[PDB]
């Protein structure tokens, strides 16, 4: 008998849905952002936070799936639609309309993919300034402990935006973008007892205490 | 059967076991991975020694109890003074925490040592206060209960999640020991510097959270005597700090 | 096959060959 | 008809991708090559170049040479600040548009030491000393001379050196630090005080200016390269 | 310790930039699009290039064409797929004078067609220079008279770029919008500059308005 | 510390040093980089020589000076006459910038040359005209002000931005040197041939300008002589000269 | 691993490894 | 012709 | 240059020389 | 080159 599937690499490198936003056709505010973290999801949250330390590069998988909005006009042949998938890391400038110049993205790495195609992907380093991935942090921002208190004080991954590329037409479009993380090449340190109770925040372990476990009626109950 | 660091000599057993964190011995940092270009100070003697901290007393009802580390020497000699005047630090632990009763005593405290130990809030809509997290020399309590919604600002002290939101009873994957008044009268955990960076500043990151919860309560039939005290001992090991400037706390 | 066709080696496959 | 299956990223068009392609010039002879001067080969060869830093960013020099010069004077006091900046090379406007803060505003993570050389442009005939301090986070930015001391500092006589360059270490819990303005990557105050009152002769000149220049050291490198916020447009300039 | 890889010019130039984008419909005979090729329109890349005075390099172009229904008075439209051309007329060549000219057949010329719904056509292009290396200012004037024009479209001479669609769907107007995309590969720098202070004015000159020199403080001792 | 180029010898000091261009010294053109195929010619002494400018007064309100360098030899003689009577020409120069004061005076002078200077216009729908870029015997000036907002085709010569849409602060790129009264008396700086192509026409074409723009002013107390002037001196270096014909401007 | 296909230089990838 | 690309048993082609 | 790929000798192209 | 058809009209041209 192996334990080779239950290796750290086989654990968490299997692709997880992070988070999904909506852009539609409509409008100059057509545009969609997303600051990065991994908090967010329940299930690939719990799976890393596991562990206090991780680091490992990212295979990002983009899922992006559009839906014809009602409209009033006669005959909506709407052609084939292209989404620009734009990455801002932190300081960099910020897309404040779908017509943006930030969208020329001449440093700023994106995607352009046009639907009815093999889900775009694309890998990522390990892009920390420290030599791990945090998974939590029992301090504060200010050096006066004060202002913030947890892992959203470290959490600075950049900005992530979405749009439609096509010019819109007589008929609304609303599109549902879905990112999927796949960690690859992993290392992780110091395990730490699963999650119990529920997640609440994002940036902060706040819990509502819950029992230890399932109850029976005795200590002898089969 | 005595350790002694310093001007400091605890006596502990007869080749009892110290749990030496996990598998690392304490290790001043080396040049490869460091980043910091400032050569580090190294106090040895005067920093790296016992320091005893307040006495607590275990009680019939009592929750259990936590110190964040950094914190917690923070007040207590060249240590402190050394974390005030340096911008960044590096240390490991030699943590000694001593309770005896008799053999008409019983109880059992868990010890254990939690790396990051990052804690919840009683209002889901806010961080716990400095004050509430922190009690340097002044052990903070768990609670025999749940906290109150309406507290705003104040840690989750539920024992049985520990204040993380896991289960108490899973706490054994840190390094820790049991207090078994039955057949033992100390426990000692010889920690390593816990961090994803090489060094950090020691105000606004306490890397570990010492933790005593007594899982079998403290018993004693009548005549026995009934204060039952836990006297936690930490001493710095390896201590190194960079970036001299004025202090603040 | 284990030929890597990128430069960078995060675009490598996962680490799972034994 | 060799067999194969498309992977996921198929028909994607990644802005900074790496594949061939091909060209629509078959075997155009391109021009031969010519030596001209002053070859580039990476952006940090830039960054290392001094720059006249901006401190007097007073609202009535910037637009003008007066926020270059940095005012001393003869004056009655003693330990009396000359300036102090943080060290935000990306972010705060002491810096962000000299030519190391430029380059670092095409980057996210930045990491290494700074030299901040100072060049004296007063009389011949005058004479002091200075106390240059970097002090890093963690307490206030220094209040007096004295807390200044305590930190990383160097006492420059313009009695024979013109110019002085004090050379700010790599202080940090982290390998690198954002160039956009994060309190966990905070990185220091660096601050200027009189050490010996400028002693002048008769019908010599009492006020005088100081010219402060930026550049990155041998162990200076930035990360995550990424657009700048100084360029901004509308329409297609024509 | 620490590598400066990521710093080279290479990596910093070679990234895919929109350098401009046009629109073209397919009803009327001025259905198709036009573009004479320069690197000023747009403030990033300019702004990328022009840290350098003299610059060398390949390029990787890489074209994103969008398309849209317009307004139709119709019963009802059902527009098959849409195959677009994108012809380069080097300076003199002939040039498309209507959507349907002869021009279109470039037997010489070379040009792209592309169908949509499938990768973005993309295309590599040598060092297009008459001289040893591109030039990215010019401190002289076009005429040896030391008049007539001043600046870097003394030099700019790099030819038009024309669009159009191949089908005729005449059913239902349809308005389609190509936008170019610049990669400067194998890459050779000359001679830095100071960065762009002060926004660009104009797409061939330097005019500028002037600005202050960076952003301000209150006092010297502000932190 | 003479120097002596030609017939002319200039003095500096030994302690001050000559800043080379970008790393190279003025050479000659190869036979494996050149395209004319006419035979050069290169007067040698005649053209490679000290012509010693205009002088301009440094005042206490001088915003700056520049020069665009072909033409301010331009009707220097015989490196002039060669250029009217040749269709392309090459050159590199070395520029010595003489100011000299007493100890009571202050300053400090930025003296930089920068290749391709192409200067932008107040009026953003028109280029500068030749005669406001450029003066040849007559160097031009800066200004303390932005100039009017509708001038018509003039240089938009405010100061801090060097007429070029930068910051005047990151000249420094550009090979320059440093003037400061208290500590210099001339700065020297060779410049190489800066090109695109391997020659070019040097009447439409000024492929290097230098620019000295005062960054601490001028300042000196009652008694202490008042007049400071700047005598700019520069010298073609390995000129050559193709395509022999009709002369004009 | 990493070979050309195509014949003329300009279609390479970029001159980073 | 037989060099497997994927790195478990199952992704085999039939045995024949 | 001919390869087969597959294992069935009546996948393979005509035998044309 | 590695040429993939029997027959010398499918070959690419004769550059290089």
């Amino acid at each position: 008998h192996s334990r080779s599937e239950s290796s750290i690499e086989n654990f968490l490198c299997r692709a997880a849905c992070v988070y999904y936003a909506t852009y539609t056709n409509n409008s100059e505010k057509g545009y969609a952002e997303w600051v990065i973290n991994t908090r967010q999801v329940a299930q690939l949250r719990r799976k890393l936070e596991l562990f206090t330390y991780l680091r490992f590069d990212l295979e990002l998988t983009f899922v992006i799936t559009s839906a014809q909005q009602p409209s009033t006009a006669t005959s909506v042949d709407a052609p084939v639609q292209t989404h620009q998938i734009m990455y801002v890391p932190p300081g960099g400038p910020v897309p404040t309309k779908v017509t943006d110049y930030a969208w020329q993205t001449s440093t700023n790495p994106s995607v352009f993919w046009t639907e009815g195609n093999a889900p775009p992907r694309m890998s990522i380093p390990f892009i920390s300034i420290g030599n791990a991935y945090s998974c939590f942090y029992d301090g504060w921002t200010q050096f006066s402990r004060n202002g913030v208190y947890g892992i959203n004080t470290l959490n600075n991954m950049g900005t992530l935006y979405m749009r439609h590329v096509n010019e819109a037409g007589q008929g609304p479009i609303k599109s549902t973008v879905r990112i999927y993380f796949k960690p690859k090449h992993v290392k992780a340190w110091v395990p730490r007892p699963p999650r119990l109770c529920q997640y609440e925040k994002q940036k902060n372990v706040n819990f509502t205490p819950t029992g230890v476990t399932t109850t029976r009626v005795g200590i002898t109950t089969t | 059967r005595s350790i002694t660091l310093g001007n400091s000599t605890i006596t502990t057993q007869e080749c009892a076991n110290v749990v030496v964190g996990y598998g690392v011995w304490p290790e001043y940092l080396k040049d490869n991975e460091a980043t910091a270009e400032d050569q580090p100070t190294q106090p040895d003697v005067a920093t790296c020694r016992f320091y005893t901290l307040e006495s607590v007393q275990w009680m019939k009802n009592s929750a259990g109890w936590w110190w964040k580390l950094p914190d917690a020497l923070s007040q207590m000699g060249l240590f402190g003074q050394n974390m005030q005047y340096h911008y960044l630090g590096r240390t490991g632990y030699t943590i000694h925490v001593q309770c005896n009763a008799s053999k008409f005593h019983q109880g059992c405290l868990l010890v254990v040592c939690v790396p990051e130990a990052e804690m919840g809030c009683s209002n889901l809509n806010n961080t716990p206060e400095f004050a509430e997290l922190s009690g340097g020399d002044t052990a903070r309590m768990f609670t025999d209960t749940q906290i109150g919604e309406t507290n705003s600002k104040k840690v989750q002290t539920a024992v049985w999640n520990a204040g993380m939101g896991v289960g108490v009873g899973n706490l054994t994957i840190y390094p820790h020991q049991w207090i078994n008044l039955r057949t033992n009268n100390s426990a000692t955990i010889v920690m390593p510097y816990i961090n994803s960076v090489p060094m950090d500043n020691m105000f606004r990151h306490n890397n570990l959270t010492l933790m005593i919860i007594p899982f079998v309560p403290l018993n004693y039939s009548e005549g026995s005597s009934p204060y039952v005290p836990i006297t936690v001992t930490i001493a710095p090991m390896c201590a190194e700090y960079n970036g001299l400037r004025l202090a603040s706390s | 096959t284990n030929i890597n066709y990128y430069k960078d080696a995060a675009s490598n496959s996962a680490n799972r060959q034994d | 008809g060799l067999p194969v299956m498309t992977t996921p990223g198929s028909t994607q068009f990644l802005t900074s991708d790496d594949f061939q392609s091909p060209s629509a010039m078959p075997q155009f002879d391109v021009t031969p090559e010519m030596q001209i001067p002053g070859r580039v080969n990476n952006l940090m060869e830039i960054a290392e170049v001094d720059s006249v830093v901006p401190v007097n960013n007073t609202e009535a020099n910037v637009n003008s040479l007066k926020a270059y010069q940095i005012p001393v004077q003869s004056n009655s006091d003693n330990g009396k600040q000359v300036f102090g900046f943080p060290l935000q090379p990306g972010a705060n406007g002491v810096l962000n548009r000299t030519l190391l803060g430029e380059i670092l505003n095409y980057y996210t993570h930045w990491s290494g030491s700074i030299k901040l050389t100072f060049m004296f442009c007063g009389s011949a005939m005058a004479t002091g000393k200075f106390l240059l301090a970097y002090s890093p986070p963690g307490a206030g930015v220094p209040k007096n001379r004295k807390d200044a001391m305590l930190g990383t500092h160097v006492i420059w006589d313009v009695g024979l050196q013109s110019s002085c360059v004090l050379c700010v270490p790599w202080i940090s819990q982290t390998h690198y630090r954002y160039v956009v303005e994060d309190e966990y990557t905070a990185a220091g105050y660096i601050t200027c005080w009189y050490q010996t009152n400028i002693v002048v002769p008769a019908d010599v000149q009492s006020s005088c200016d100081i010219l402060c220049f930026v550049s990155a050291c041998n162990d200076f490198s930035v990360r995550m390269l990424k657009d700048t916020p100084f360029i901004r447009q509308d329409t297609f300039y024509q």
